[PDB]
This record gives structure tokens, C-alpha cells and sequence, in this order.
């Protein structure tokens, strides 16, 4: 239940 | 007149619960038509029915860099529009 | 001058910290031409610098729901283009 | 932490 991830449109 | 079209980005989360965004995100933009709302509205509904903490966001276009649990994040482009949706309390 | 403006909105934190987005975002801008790259690098800047979790967003048009924690959270628009940081681990 | 909050453009 812990990591980064990027987002865009 | 009504375009809207699902067209999910990526998602982390059993389908019940993404697919949930998903109409989650359809009914909130029907009853708010506006991003803070519709997000705000997808974010409360997660986190008292899934339990805390869901983050929310909806825009025309935007990039960002987000951290979450597991199983629990997905994000969808609708429409006109993009729906993301992950828990990182 | 060439645009560009910052313009603040929502701020809770350290003046240099909330300040040290404004030159971050603004910084991050000239460096990455798109807000994704924008968010990334202010995002893994802050966490290197001030310790995870922040979480950065930054896009032309969009609305969100989100809890961060106290003393990290700071919200501006630059150059017409929108620009959120907080910390919500 | 301080409060929740809701961004919009």
C-alpha cells in the first residue's frame, strides 16, 4: 500500500 | 450535445471498484459540472464506502505525480474530460 | 517578461517552502514543456528535499479533492497554467 | 495535518 506513479489526461 | 466516451489511461484496483469509478465518475458528472466537484463527489463516495483515503481529480487536461496504497488506484480519460481516482491517506 | 506569472491562491507552509515551489514550479516549467514532467520533478524535488510524500499537480484546466498534512500544502496559478503541491503521504 | 482541500482553475 505505498509507491508513486505519474498521471495525465 | 452529450459526448462522453470511457477510455481508461490505467488502473490498479479490482475491476468492481475501478468499474465503480467509472460510473462514479459518469453520475458525477451529471449531477456536477465542474472538476472540484465531480472529484470531490468521486472522493467522498470511495472514502466512506471503500474507507479513507481516497484523492481525487478530474480535468480537461493536467499532468501530475501522485503516490497511493495498492489496489487501489485507477484513472480514466471521459469524454471531454479525465477522472483520476487512488488512495493515499 | 514573456507571461508567465505566478499567482497564488491557496498556501499553508514555510514562506521559503511555499516560495521555493513558486521558483520550483516556475523553474520546473522552463525546463519540462509539459505539466506531467512539470509535477514529476517538482514532486521527487520536494520529496528529496523536504522528505516524502508530496504530491504535485499542474495542468490548464481541472478540479480536485485531496487531505494533506500541516505546514505543506500550497496551491498557484503561473503563466494561466494551474500549479498544486502538498504533502499527503 | 490541517485540513482537506478542493483545487480548481
Amino acid at each position: 500500500m505505498s509507491c508513486d506513479k505519474s498521471t495525465q489526461t | 450535445m452529450c459526448d462522453r466516451k470511457a477510455v481508461i489511461k490505467n488502473a490498479d484496483m479490482s475491476e468492481e471498484m475501478q468499474q465503480d469509478s467509472v460510473e462514479c465518475a459518469t453520475q458525477a458528472l451529471e449531477k456536477y459540472n465542474i472538476e472540484k466537484d465531480i472529484a470531490a463527489h468521486i472522493k467522498k463516495e470511495f472514502d466512506k464506502k471503500y474507507n479513507p483515503t481516497w484523492h481525487c481529480i478530474v480535468g480537461r487536461n493536467f499532468g501530475s505525480y501522485v503516490t497511493h496504497e495498492t489496489k487501489h488506484f485507477i484513472y480514466f480519460y471521459l469524454g471531454q474530460v479525465a477522472i483520476l481516482l487512488f488512495k493515499s491517506g
